[PDB]
């Protein structure tokens, strides 16, 4: 089918063959499929599914990068990425309540600029933790 | 001779070949170390360079100043250094390596601008006399990106406001734990690859953002990868000489010892008989 690689620009998160996959994007999440389009750039805090051979998936951490999607390899590089099991529901957990904390902690809009990135990061990890039970 | 300026002079030499017999200990584990630092970083430059590989041969495309093949005017080098001695020759065949190629140029009219990641290049390149237009030394154990930066932002700054044609990185390859080579590399404007497009896979994010401002700051990215994987690999080049060095002077203190106790030897077995025949003789 495909081949898909990704890199937490400190660490290899992933390197192989796949089917099909479901991505954040510049905006928001999206419906990703092989055979598409032909053009890239970035992303918003997320994850990402990785269906390979006789279908099984797999469910990783994106907290912000690039994405390729016009080749047939294709790659997303990630300022910072967590693998599905090295991560946990505690530790989104733990980011819920940091999140939860910074939002009543940040009040003008200078320090809202890295309190939203916070709460998105621990978004993105809340929804991450719950794709991975499947 | 003389037995006790000898006899310390073996003292010495000794003390020396330990000393350095625990260099190579402490040179070996940060070659561990900076292997997996290595290791580490490997990853991320691949899929960078093959995210712009791709990139050299798609479809929809548009100009960008990093991408064309413009003529070269003056070169600008990234050179990579140590900051101490003891690591045989490493600084010193980059270094020719270096001066050759802008030799090369300068016999086309074609001028170099440098920038420096150590302090041996500072000194090597000022005092032979090329153009240093941006320098930084002592990175330390453990290098990073942040720093080193500064320096590529102002060769960046260079390239962008026109003046700077063509930038190229010198570096000396891991190629394994015992063997390494230095190496000069093109780096700003994008090298050849072997492809046609890839018409689709997926979506188009191109045109979500703007597509000049994202390209400009993911080739950002890319420059900045490709150097920090230079640095980190160098530094490995680094320990892995300075192990062969060091267990080159350990064998050679030994040689020095196993010959200044010749000499020893012979000149008490001589001194004992000098002052011998002096008493025999004088009992008369």
């Amino acid at each position: 089918t495909y081949h898909l690689d990704v890199v937490s620009a400190e660490q290899q998160m992933f390197s192989g063959l796949v089917e099909k996959i479901q991505v954040t994007g510049s905006e928001g999440e999206l419906g990703i499929y092989p055979g598409h389009a032909p053009l890239l750039t970035a992303i918003k805090p997320g994850m990402i599914r990785i269906v390979k051979q006789h279908g099984h998936e797999e469910f990783i951490y994106l907290s912000g990068g690039i994405l390729e999607v016009q080749p047939g390899n294709v790659t997303v590089l990630a300022d910072t990425a967590i693998r599905g099991q090295d991560l946990d529901e505690a530790r989104a957990m733990e980011a819920k309540r940091k999140a939860e904390e910074h939002i009543s902690s940040s009040h003008g809009d200078v320090d809202y600029a890295q309190a939203s990135a916070e709460l998105a990061k621990a978004i993105a990890q809340l929804r991450v933790i719950e794709l991975t039970k499947k | 001779a003389g037995a006790k300026d000898i006899r310390s002079k073996i003292a010495s030499v000794q003390n020396t070949q330990k000393i350095t017999k625990a260099m190579e200990m402490v040179a070996a584990s940060k070659m561990r170390k900076s292997q997996d630092r290595m290791a580490a970083s490997r990853p991320y430059a691949e899929t960078m360079r093959k995210v712009i590989g791709h990139l050299a041969h798609g479809n929809l495309e548009y100009k960008h100043p990093y991408l064309e093949d413009r003529d070269v005017k003056r070169v600008g080098y990234l050179v990579v250094s140590t900051d101490r001695g003891l690591a045989g020759g490493l600084n010193i065949n980059l270094f020719k390596k270096l001066l050759a190629e802008m030799k090369t140029w300068t016999d086309k009219g074609v001028q170099a601008d440098l920038a420096m990641i150590g302090s041996k290049g500072v000194s090597f390149f000022n005092s032979v006399g090329g153009n240093v237009v941006a320098q930084v030394t002592g990175m330390g154990d453990n290098p990073s990106l942040s720093e080193l930066i500064g320096p590529v932002k102002v060769m960046l700054q260079a390239y962008d406001e026109g003046r700077l044609d063509k930038l190229y990185i010198v570096s000396n390859k891991f190629i394994n734990t015992m063997s390494q080579v230095p190496t000069i590399s093109q780096l700003l404007p994008l090298p050849a690859s072997d492809d046609d497009d890839l018409k689709h896979k997926s979506w188009d994010y191109l045109y979500e953002p703007d597509p000049k401002a994202l390209l400009d700051t993911l080739l950002r990215r890319y420059v900045e990868s490709q150097v920090y994987q230079g640095v980190v690999e160098n530094l490995a080049s680094e320990q892995a000489a300075r192990m062969v060095a060091m267990k080159a002077a350990t064998d050679n203190g030994g040689s020095l010892i196993k010959e200044l106790q010749l000499v020893y030897n012979k000149a008490r077995q001589a001194s004992i008989t000098q002052e011998l025949t002096e008493i025999v003789s004088g009992a008369a």
